[PDB]
């Protein structure tokens, strides 16, 4: 049975986005305590990451939007304001006490179990503070500002020939995809609602380009998707992917924001439906790098990726909830699933296989025998 | 709505190491271990070591509402150190119950809810009520001595408060 | 905005 | 006042074993061992010991007055059990505190003075103010379903009561 | 630094003489827990004792005056009042429930103590239950119903030519002597009141017979004796007693009722003065067997015994007492120590040297080189 | 008595 390396800093928890806003890290810590109470903790390596450094941040980043990060604050806000402009540090991505020790946490959890992968010594590495994935090499997106998953990647390749990134995140991961959009070392699969959502991009022509061409796989999605259509779409175009990609390492992106009753998302995924594709990935049996991503409905982002860390371990756990310090977050119910709502599925059979197919296509222009 | 290409987007791709050639990756840089998995240990005394951990913190606030500091020892700050004094001492069971009772005298861990006085507490209800989630503002005009992110960690445990009721 | 603050 | 002579009050003496002979005595069935002094334990670890024994016994009554039930944990009772248990383990620390935490559980130790109900320390007051120390009649009478023996201990332990003022 | 063995069973403080009755076993589990508290317990072989039956108790005694015993109940009290008369159990001497349980486990810290000198596996052997030295073959006396002491000697016997009986008690101790009366093998010595006091007999002509004669030595004492005068004529005694009688056993009797401030004794002594007694004997470096015996102001008892038994292990214990269960027994004070009250003294030092000096002539009649 | 009841 696989070894699973965890990674988390105590501190992660605590840092703050702004009154008003989704993304809550708070999350995290409140995955991490389930862990210990349904007693997984105990059976996985648990390693604190130190601080990544500008030095290994600008193994992608610009020299000096790194150097922005570093310096900017609340204090000197008023000041930048020029370089807040050029860098998308406002709006929907706020400036916040802590900011860049926040990112130094979730990009060095990812590095370091990167490493790890590549040392050979573990079969699967969990870092739920990272998968930030909107993040661009000169600007801040999507509450991303460092984009940990691409770090994470360069670091791969210095041992994996392919390595394939797959991303259940319900927004399409730009970010990871732009930063490799030329390559054919890295092939990005991605699964997201698409037609007036964030960010725009990730439609079924979006296939790459250069030798990057036929190495950038989406799949555009409508509202009120089940995990029956999920599944019966995923498993036959990741098993293509692997059968033509043929990668030596796996990036699993596993966003929750994808679930049922999100804040901002609008499918109808079950905790057990957005695992199946984390199962359905392990058994592929490659060096696997799980990270998290989106999810803003955060009692459901605590169980589902307390579940899916299970689902790493391969053990059971029981649907009842163990007492812990945030027990009373979860409903008159205390459970750890949740069942879809009436919601409708507006991605109708006739829909789903149009696409599938011509992905299909696509895939198949890859290199084979 | 664009993905765009040049060199001010796409990564410089790294190339594969030779054979001969190392990644140059000094790993206590990037982390420091907290738990091995594969312990000469079983889930029975860990879980019995977990219990006495609580105790010895039970006893321990008894020291300078039995229910309420058995509670207050088994929350979860007290396992993680449970869990750490055992990993720190190699899981000796008998060398980490040492370490619980360095001198013949218990240890206490206090989280930032049980940890702040009564009246610090009631500041927080009224910033709150006062500056809604706004948890910079509540510092600086209300609990300025405290640092922001144990402000939040407090307001986290809080939200879970019996007494407290929002919802009806 | 970026998403939806 | 007289000291006697004769068959009916000395005592036939015992006439020394030869060098061969064996004196033939069972000492299992004379004696049985409950602390032994050479020890692989130090002290301090006994003293540690001791504390956790006492820890266990609090949380223990926690679970079905702070200050008052470490204070009942603390009893002599709870501590002899403390050091029979690492005895009968074999002086093994780690497998000793397994034994005060069979699965998961802790253990109680109450004497006679903890465990009596409020209404038969109720009793035994009145039959106390009634009978003075005639412990027979106060059990015939008063406290029948208890063991004599076990009044008389109660009794004692009760002797030091705070509540108790017969001095002046 | 010799090793010591300590007999005790808990049931023991529980047996209760009866109302208004002075001697009261509740006085050794005070020791006990005190033991426990200054951390002495740690420090030696604790047993407890089983059951000393009838069999080894007749080795000594009556077939039927056990008999009797083992019998007897205050529910055929009044059947049995025949043989109650024949055997001494009333007034002082009362009958109660357990009496014969409280027997066994005297009697059994004592002859199990014996075998472990015997079978040379300790060099100091406590048993404060123990010690009951009025007891005679076929009725029991003053508060003694099993002379424990005898049957503890008479196994000794078994390896030790001679045994050397000292007794501090402050009444007579006539049971051990009596029964040894006629024997060279143990000589019997006790410094004792007399006149108008129990038992009546140990006066300074009191020297034994046939076999026996110039073996039983005796010091006759009137009250208020201080540390000083005790000391100064105890150490004189047993120095020449143990170069005339050679012994190789000791058994040394603990009395407590020579304290100062007891109920029933009228005596001046602290208990350091009685302590110097018991490291003196100790000293001569013989197996050793300490036993108690009388004391009725049990708080100083306990006191006594407790700091005899830190001489038997010749480590330090301050005057601080330690808390207990029965802390709150001793005094406004709670200190170990008691000192001597202001009560005269009526042995002069002219009464003392003239007894003195007829005991080293009966000693000098026994053979040496 | 014995000695002192
Ligand atoms: O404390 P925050 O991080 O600001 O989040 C809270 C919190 O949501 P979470 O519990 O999911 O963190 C409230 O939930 P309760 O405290 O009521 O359980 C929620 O209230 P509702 O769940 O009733 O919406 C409220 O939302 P709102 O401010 O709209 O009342 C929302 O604050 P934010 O909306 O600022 O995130
Ligand atoms: O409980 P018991 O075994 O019968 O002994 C008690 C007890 O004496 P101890 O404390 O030494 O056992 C009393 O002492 P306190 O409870 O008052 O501390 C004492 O009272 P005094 O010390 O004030 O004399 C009292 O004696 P009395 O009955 O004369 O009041 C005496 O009972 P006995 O005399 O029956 O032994
Ligand atoms: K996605
Ligand atoms: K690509
Ligand atoms: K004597
Ligand atoms: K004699
Ligand atoms: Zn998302
Ligand atoms: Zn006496």
């Amino acid at each position: 049975r696989r070894k699973v390396c965890y990674y988390y800093d105590g501190d992660v928890g605590n840092y703050y986005y702004g009154q008003g806003h989704p993304m809550k890290p708070h999350r995290i810590r409140m995955t991490h305590n389930l862990l210990l109470n349904y007693g997984l903790y105990r059976k996985m390596e648990i390693y604190r990451p130190h601080k990544a450094n500008a030095e290994e941040m600008t193994k992608y980043h610009s020299d000096d939007y790194i150097k922005f990060l570093r310096s900017i604050r609340p204090d000197n806000m008023s000041e930048y304001s020029k370089q807040m402009q050029r860098f998308n540090v406002g709006e929907d991505c706020p400036v916040f006490d802590g900011l860049f020790e926040f990112c130094q946490l979730s990009t060095g959890g990812s590095v370091a179990s990167a490493v790890k992968l590549n040392k050979q010594q573990t079969d699967i590495a969990v870092n739920w503070a990272g998968g930030l994935h909107h993040a661009k090499k000169s600007e801040a997106s999507g509450f991303c500002y460092v984009n940990d998953i691409v770090l994470a990647i360069l670091e791969l390749l210095k041992y994996h020939q392919r390595v394939l990134y797959i991303d259940i995140d319900i927004h399409h991961g730009d970010g990871v995809e732009e930063a490799f959009y030329t390559t054919d070392r890295v092939m990005t699969v991605s699964f997201h609602k698409y037609g007036e959502y964030f960010p725009g991009t990730g439609d079924l022509r979006d296939i790459g380009a250069g030798k990057g061409k036929y190495y950038a796989v989406n799949y555009p999605l409508r509202d009120g998707i089940d995990d029956e259509s999920y599944e019966a779409i995923f498993k036959p175009v990741m098993s293509k992917v692997m059968e033509m990609f043929q990668p030596s390492a796996v990036v699993l992106q596993c966003g929750s924001d994808s679930l049922s009753g999100d804040r901002l998302g609008c499918f109808n995924l079950t905790i057990k439906g957005h695992a199946k594709c984390v199962e359905f990935v392990k058994s592929f049996n490659l060096p696997m790098l799980m990270l998290g991503g989106g999810g803003y409905t955060i009692r459901n982002v605590a169980r589902c990726w307390t579940y899916e860390t299970a689902v790493a371990l391969d053990t059971e756990i029981p649907n009842e909830l163990p007492y812990n310090d945030y027990f009373e977050y979860f409903g008159p119910d205390f459970k750890l699933h949740i069942s879809p709502s009436n919601m409708t599925n507006q991605n109708t059979n006739e829909y789903l296989e149009k696409i599938k197919q011509r992905l299909f296509e696509n895939l198949r222009m890859l290199p084979h025998a | 709505g664009e993905i765009r290409v040049g060199n001010r987007y796409q990564a410089d791709i790294t190339d594969l190491l030779k054979e001969g050639e190392e990644d140059g990756r000094d790993q206590s840089r990037l982390e420091t271990q907290v738990w091995e998995a594969h312990n000469p240990l079983t889930d029975k005394q860990i879980d019995q070591f977990l219990v006495v951990a609580r105790s010895v913190g039970t006893f321990a606030r008894a020291l300078d509402s039995l229910h309420m500091s058995a509670a207050a020892a088994s929350r979860d700050i007290t396992l993680f150190h449970a869990m750490d004094t055992l990993h720190k001492n190699i899981y000796d069971i008998s060398k980490a119950i040492s370490a619980l009772v360095p001198q013949g005298g218990p240890v206490l861990c206090r989280d930032e809810m049980e940890e702040w006085s009564a009246s610090e507490a009631n500041l927080f209800e009224e910033a709150l009520e006062k500056y809604g989630k706004d948890f910079t503002d509540i510092q600086q005009d209300f609990l300025p001595w405290k640092s922001l992110t144990s402000i939040i960690e407090y307001y986290y445990m809080w939200k879970t408060t019996d007494r407290y009721v929002q919802q009806k | 905005g970026a998403x939806r603050h």
